[PDB]
DNA sequence: AAAAAAAAAAAAAAAAAAAAAAAAAA
DNA sequence: TTTTTTTTTTTTTTTTTTTTTTTTTT
């Protein structure tokens, strides 16, 4: 027997610990990824691997919709896409959204 | 929210747009006080405060003054967000080459000026020169300089010729040459050059070139000229616990604004030459290290003597962010444990212990609580259920009131084992899980550890309880079939309801209804099950959907009787009046679901379970040792078998028989020996139950508790039973071969040492063979989905006419497949014509199910064109009609719903399951034929001339019930179109030697037959009639190796006899080492001889790969009469002439091979030349994409089938066409697309598309037969390449590209961590694509 | 009969599964 | 005079390349 709710992020990147020795929480594969992918549960995935192992408003907020009883989220966009766009842009690449 | 990513090159006005400052100072922090320094590193005014809303110099720390910026030290007050995203940049004084093009391998630059690498490297460098502008010179303008002979062109040419040395160099050649002008030029090379290596560089250079031209960008941003540079915090400098400051990417700024710093003073200074080159040398190298640390040669070091690390490192490897933060992580509010049953709950709930629930929830729990006000702060609330106060569990009930949650197993084959369930709070520390859903987990309760997860909008909440819920999941999405099929226990007990013992309490009676049925059994007055006639009603559906109650009297099982009333009114009693094997009520689901829908399938099973458990445990199922029987006849038939392996091992002794073929009888007797025993066995197990019927005796099926678990199907097979009363057969060897000495002994009674030692190698061999094959398993699934994550289902309907053509299958024996099952759910392409032919059977464009299916067979339709994904004309998607039904859905498939990971996903599960002369006609019909070429030999029969022959058994309706591939020659006793009673024996031939049969008749002349040189004269010791013999080439001399054995007939006249259709002579030549029988003056009949002619998985694993096998059956490239070319040139070469088209075609063939088609036969491309194992790229290019798709779908089919696992063939239909999205051009045609350039096919088809709606002509093109991992490595979704393996060449192509890639795409989605644009974010995404 | 282009088969190079003390430069 | 750098106290697979052989045309 072992779970978790909110403990501790690991150092290197905010996402759960694992085991039982440290108050971790359980592993999501890729091929649990692919199984999400398989059912057209889309928002389930993108929250359980964004808020639920990172972006400051989202899980705020919704530390905020829980307590005051709402169940809901904003989606918006997780930071690591501006690491990653930004990181390019130290590159010379001109990488953008779009309309 | 928004559209495709769009990627570019960056350029100096687009960089100091993104930058606001340059860093023209490398300090970093005051180190003296925390404060930074000014236009550092970390700077305020550049970058932003490091506090939330406070002005470095401390004018303004008030909201009110937001956004204004202060004087004192030009801070922007704002929250230090602003430092996260804030770039910078660095002025170069001289341009900056990127190492990424430098070192692409192809390098873009170095290819882009056409120059090669070395010299480039060495300019680049400063050691040489580059001419630019050279014009009328000794010069080339290409040409590159050194310093003697710069020193040289500046003593000839100091006047206006110009050589420049450097990235500047490079900077000046980059803008001073042209695209137009060098697209001109190679296009007209292409066109008339033939230099394959020079084609091919070419088209390179046109592609890159004319890509470029159609990007934006410009040659020069490929050379840097201003550096952007991080935001701080992006590169933080964390203070470890201690005076010491250790990210390196600080450090390699630190140098190159110290190196562009002394470069700057010295340029003012203006040092000479030599020190400004070197000054700029390091300058390139700062930044090259930079960019990319190690790229180049040695590179520079950190902390002792290991490497640091760089952009590239941050972006490759496993560590790189792709790698690093976008795969399998970890998840809060998430469990795991060991899990039980309870049967008591429903399969739409599930069972969670009470303390998951408490820690799970405790934000939701927090938020009840302050609702409700028993501690207005959360650290009191936390306290309060850390402690486990009273009122904390009715606020656990009143959340999970309504709040589903995921429950999922470690090895996710298949999607089911992610499923959605409403918890109860039990007791404990187990997670009871409903046992049905269990079946489809495949997860025995020997300890599997299964993990929860809970989602948190209520969105997410929708998806769960409308799309994961075990209601709205009940059939399999490989195929239709319930995965809720009651699994070993329940089933026991069903099958102990119906079944009848002949004469026991209530037998002999009758009964009102089920009601008084049940009173009586547990009254204990009557027997669970006897035949007695009892009214029943049934309510029947016919009508427009209306009940029709009736009702009648039907003799019946009193337990038969009582499981009646679980049955929702829809069905009929027929379907229960049987013994419910696993299949009967997997089938009784079956009708439950297609008939009444779901709710009503939900709750039957639901009651299924609890009554057949009830009554199981009624039952008192039990086993014991005396439950098992061994025959006496046992004893009997091994002395038998052992008398008869003596008998055999004496004779080998005596000599008449060889060791090989002593051991083979001796198996062959022993395994007689073993199905004696078995039937033996069966029959007293069967119907051992003889007893008194009420009169004197009757024998009945037997109660015996393994019989009922046998034929009941709980578990196990007659094998094991075989295994458990009997022998276990025979053993093999390590090697594989099997034992001569089968297991004389069974399992009941005691197994020798020998016995036991032997069946520990065979199991021992299973054991890790199954270890070996799951882990093959998985790494093919793997494979399997990532070549098929892209496809979606975007549109309803292609609008196509065309489609497959779907027929049942037979190998050569009892159809194994009929058409019901591979047309069922699928949309027709073209109408059915049934044999009333004017008949519109069915539309033309409408979905088949059950009901259509069942007009189809008892209308007796054979074969149907239907509508397939592969035929579908989609771009960049597939159309609903092309897919059809959606499996695991009643309704046809819906929009945006995603398909090729569930297709490969379902295809892969049973990857751990798989595994790692003359006929006699049985069915009685009319004989037809296809590829029909035949005669009628001397005897009368009728014999085949042509190789590729079938015979078909028309049966009295009309179907082809019975196919056979009929060899060469064979012997018939009938003929085509005519009738054969069943079970006669038309179908034989000889396999062994090929014949000579004559198409005609006549004297048989020596025509070009030279003794001792080309034949030799061998006699036989048996008769003495002899025969000439044909030698080899090598064999022979030269003289007689063109000479050719030629067998030409002639009629009485010794004229040729011309052949009817043609006027050439029947001239049979012969090849090497034939024995030719007949000799001169011999007139033949026709049909007469002249010469007597001398997988698992791994298997599906390569055929995806479609790897090529190891000799190939080499088919015919083009249709024409096959002649013979040059001999002995390596191969034999043959050619074919089409006898209006172009013969020059030739062909090369290693001779060894035993050929099939003769000199003189006029045949259809795609036709067999060497028998043996059959490429698909050959299929695809002579037959087509139809051929090779059905041919890879049949035999995958019949791999699984052979295993025992059904899949639908829709999603080998989707695999195969990812598979082959490639294709090459055969001519430009009007389109500017290359000749031989290869393209995705999707593109140049709307490209010739929308060029053929104009007057314009569109292009030729073939499509490609691309294996599925060099399928993946070409997809037009870089980001996926980017994390797949590489960035370096991924990210090069991309920038040079310039791709908007399109959101299209599947882990991309993931991997930016957007929605996927599959399911309910899909049609989100339609609204944003609505918006823009 | 001989020169040269193209094929393919072998080989090998690249990728993927540590502290202490002295000298030099700022 | 202080701090940073340099030197002394693993095997397998795949792909890329190059060489030689074979075919073709002059
Ligand atoms: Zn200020
Ligand atoms: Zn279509």
């Amino acid at each position: 027997m072992h779970a978790r709710s909110t403990g501790s992020y690991s150092l290197v990147t905010q996402q759960p610990l694992g085991g039982k020795a440290q108050f971790g929480g359980q592993r999501f594969g890729e091929m649990e990824v692919w199984a999400l992918e398989a059912y057209g549960a889309a928002y389930t995935l993108q929250e359980m691997l964004t808020v639920k192992s990172d972006d400051v408003n989202g899980r705020t907020k919704m530390y905020k919709n829980i307590v005051d009883g709402n169940h809901q989220m904003e989606p918006g966009m997780p930071e690591s896409f501006n690491v990653l766009l930004k990181e390019i842009r130290s590159l010379g690449i001109n990488i953008e959204l779009e309309d | 929210e928004f559209d495709a990513i769009k990627i570019a090159l960056a350029s100096p006005d687009m960089i100091r747009s993104w930058s606001f400052g340059e860093v023209k100072k490398p300090e970093t922090i005051n180190y003296r006080t925390f404060k930074p320094e000014r236009d550092g590193l970390f700077c305020a005014r550049i970058f932003g405060p490091v506090k939330d809303y406070e002005c470095l110099c401390g004018k303004y720390k008030r909201l009110k003054h937001r956004g204004v910026i202060c004087e004192k030290c030009g801070v922007e007050v704002t929250q230090t967000k602003v430092r996260r995203e804030r770039m910078g940049h660095i002025e170069l004084a001289s341009p900056t080459a990127h190492i990424w093009f430098l070192k692409s391998l192809p390098s873009r630059i170095g290819l882009l000026l056409d120059m090669p690498l070395r010299d480039i490297e060495r300019v680049l460098y400063f050691e040489s020169y580059v001419v630019i502008e050279g014009g009328m010179t000794n010069l080339e303008r290409q040409q590159i300089l050194t310093e003697e002979q710069y020193l040289d062109a500046l003593e000839e040419f100091g006047d206006e010729f110009d050589a420049k040395m450097g990235a500047e160099a490079i900077q000046a050649l980059l803008k001073s040459m042209d695209l137009e002008q060098e697209c001109e030029q190679l296009r007209e090379e292409l066109n008339e050059t033939n230099s394959e290596t020079k084609r091919k560089k070419l088209t390179k250079r046109i592609k890159l070139l004319e890509a470029f031209v159609q990007s934006g960008n410009k040659p020069e941003w490929m050379i840097l000229t201003v550096l952007p540079v991080l935001p701080p915090d992006l590169r933080p400098l964390v203070p470890l616990d201690g005076g010491r400051f250790a990210s390196d990417l600080n450090d390699l700024y630190r140098r190159v604004i110290n190196r562009n710093n002394r470069l700057k003073r010295l340029l003012d200074l203006a040092a000479p030459d030599i020190i400004v080159r070197n000054e700029k040398r390091m300058l390139q190298e700062a930044v090259d290290a930079l960019l990319d640390n190690g790229r180049r040669g040695r590179a520079i070091t950190g902390s002792n003597k290991r490497p640091l690390k760089s952009l590239a490192d941050m972006i490759k490897g496993k560590q790189g962010r792709f790698r690093q933060n976008l795969l399998g992580k970890r998840v809060d509010y998430s469990g795991r444990s060991v899990i039980t049953v309870g049967p008591y709950l429903r399969l739409h709930q599930c069972g969670l212990p009470k303390k998951m629930a408490l820690e799970l929830f405790k934000p939701f729990i927090y938020g009840k609580l302050e609702l409700r006000g028993l501690a207005t702060t959360i650290k009191a609330a936390k306290k309060m259920v850390e402690r486990e106060e009273a009122v904390v569990w009715d606020i656990l009930d009143e959340v999970i009131r309504e709040h589903p949650v995921l429950l999922n197993r470690a090895p996710t084959l298949h999607r089911l084992g992610i499923q959605a369930f409403e918890p109860v709070l039990i007791e404990g520390k187990a997670i009871q899980l409903h046992p049905l859903v269990c079946a489809a987990y495949n997860a025995d309760f020997d300890g599997d550890q299964m993990a929860v997860h809970v989602p948190l909008t209520l969105e997410a909440q929708l998806e769960a309880r409308a799309l994961m819920m075990s209601t709205n999941n009940i059939l399999s999405p490989a195929n239709g079939e319930p995965i809720i099929v009651p699994s070993q226990d329940v089933v026991l007990g069903l099958y102990y309801m119906t079944r009848d013992c002949v004469n026991a309490k209530g037998e002999g009676m009758v009964l009102t209804g089920p009601k008084e049925a049940e009173r009586l059994y547990r009254s204990g007055l009557a027997s669970l099950h006897a035949r007695v006639k009892v009214r029943i009603t049934e309510y029947e559906k016919d009508a427009n959907g209306e009940l029709v109650a009736k009702t009648s009297l039907k003799d019946t099982t009193v337990g038969r009787a009582i499981l009646w009333m679980i049955v929702p009114k829809g069905l009929p009693y027929s379907i229960v009046n049987q013994a419910l094997g696993k299949k009967a009520i997997s089938k009784m689901l079956n009708t439950c679901y297609r008939i009444l829908g779901l709710k009503p399938t939900v709750i039957f099973a639901d009651q299924i379970m609890y009554t057949g458990f009830a009554y199981a445990a009624r039952s008192g199922a039990s086993v014991g040792i005396d439950d098992m029987v061994i025959p006496e006849k046992k004893h009997e038939i091994i002395s038998e078998a052992e008398a008869e392996v003596a008998e055999i091992q004496e004779q080998f002794q005596s000599g008449l028989v060889t060791a090989g073929e002593r051991y083979n009888k001796v198996i062959d007797i022993w395994a007689a020996a073993n199905d004696r025993v078995s039937k033996a066995m069966m029959d007293n197990l069967q119907t051992e139950t003889v007893i008194n019927r009420d009169g004197q005796e009757e024998k009945q099926v037997s109660f015996n508790s393994i019989y009922m678990m046998a034929d009941s199907g709980a578990r196990g097979s007659a094998a094991q039973i075989r295994q458990l009363a009997g022998m276990r057969g025979l053993m093999a060897k390590p090697d594989g071969s099997i034992i001569e000495t089968p297991i004389t002994a069974n399992f009941r009674e005691g197994l020798n040492v020998l016995q036991y030692f032997i069946s520990t190698h065979g199991a021992r061999k299973g054991l890790a063979d199954t270890a070996l094959k799951t882990a093959n398993s998985g790494y093919l699934t793997r494979r399997l989905v990532d070549v098929a994550q892209d496809l979606v289902v975007t549109e309803d309907d292609c609008g196509t006419h065309e489609g497959i053509m779907m027929t049942p299958v037979i190998e050569g024996g009892d159809v194994k497949e009929p058409l019901r099952d591979r047309v069922l759910g699928r949309v027709t392409a073209e109408d059915v014509l049934k044999p009333g032919t004017a008949d519109i059977l069915v539309p033309r464009n409408t979905l088949l199910h059950e009901q259509w299916c069942d007009l189809l067979e008892e209308n007796s339709v054979d074969a149907v064109k239907v509508r397939s994904v592969v035929s579908c004309d989609t771009d960049f998607g597939v159309c609903a009609h092309c897919y059809g039904r959606d499996l695991a859905r009643g309704h046809i498939i819906n929009k945006g719903e995603a398909i090729g990971v569930i297709a490969a996903q379902s295809i892969g599960e049973p990857g751990t399951q798989l595994t790692m002369s003359s006929i006699q006609v049985k069915n009685k019909g009319s004989i037809k034929l296809s590829n029909v070429k035949s005669v009628v030999n001397s005897s009368g029969k009728l014999v085949i001339t042509s190789r590729n022959t079938e015979l078909k058994l028309i049966d009295e309706f009309g179907r082809t019930k019975e196919s056979y591939k009929v060899p060469y020659g064979a012997v018939l006793a009938k003929g085509d179109g005519e009738q054969v009673a069943g079970g006669e024996t038309v179908a034989n031939w000889d396999p062994h030697t090929m014949p000579v049969i004559t198409e005609v008749s006549g004297f048989v002349r020596f025509t070009d037959m030279i003794d001792g040189q080309t034949i030799t004269r061998q006699t036989d010791e048996l008769t003495g009639l002899s025969s000439l013999v044909v030698l080899d080439s090598a064999e022979r001399t030269a003289g007689g190796k063109d000479l050719r054995p030629a067998l030409k007939i002639v009629d009485a006249q010794g004229n040729d006899v011309l052949i009817p259709g043609t006027d050439m002579p029947a001239q049979y030549f012969l090849p090497g080492k034939a024995i030719v029988q007949l000799e001169d003056g011999v007139q033949i009949s026709s049909g007469d001889t002249l010469a007597r002619i001398p997988g698992g998985l791994p298997r599906v694993a390569d055929l995806f790969e479609a790897r090529r096998p190891k000799e190939p059956a080499i088919l015919a490239e083009i249709s024409g009469i096959v002649s013979f070319g040059k001999e002995t040139k390596g191969k034999r070469r043959l050619v074919i002439t089409p006898v209006d088209g172009s013969d020059p075609y030739e062909e090369m063939i290693p001779k060894w091979r035993q050929l099939n088609v003769f000199e003189g036969e006029r045949v259809e491309r795609g036709d067999v030349i060497s028998d043996g194992p059959e490429a698909p790229h050959d299929i695809l290019r002579l037959r087509g994409v139809h051929a090779v798709t059905r041919y890879i779908v049949n035999e995958v089919q019949d791999v699984y089938r052979l295993q025992g696992v059904k899949i639908n063939d829709k999603h080998i239909e989707v695999i195969v066409r990812q598979m082959l999205r490639k294709a090459t051009i055969v001519n430009a045609g009007s389109s500017d697309f290359l000749e031989g350039e290869q393209v995705e096919y999707s593109r140049v088809k709307i490209a010739n598309r929308e060029l053929e709606a104009n007057g314009k002509v569109g292009a030729t093109y073939s499509r490609d037969l691309l294996g599925i991992t060099k399928a993946s490595l070409a997809t037009e979704s870089f980001i996926s390449a980017a994390s797949f393996q590489e960035t370096t060449r991924v990210l090069t192509e991309a920038a040079v590209a310039g791709k908007r890639d399109e959101l299209r795409g599947l882990k991309e989605n993931v991997i930016v961590g957007r929605l996927i644009p599959a399911g309910t974010g899909y049609a989100y995404h339609q609204d944003a694509m609505r918006r823009r």
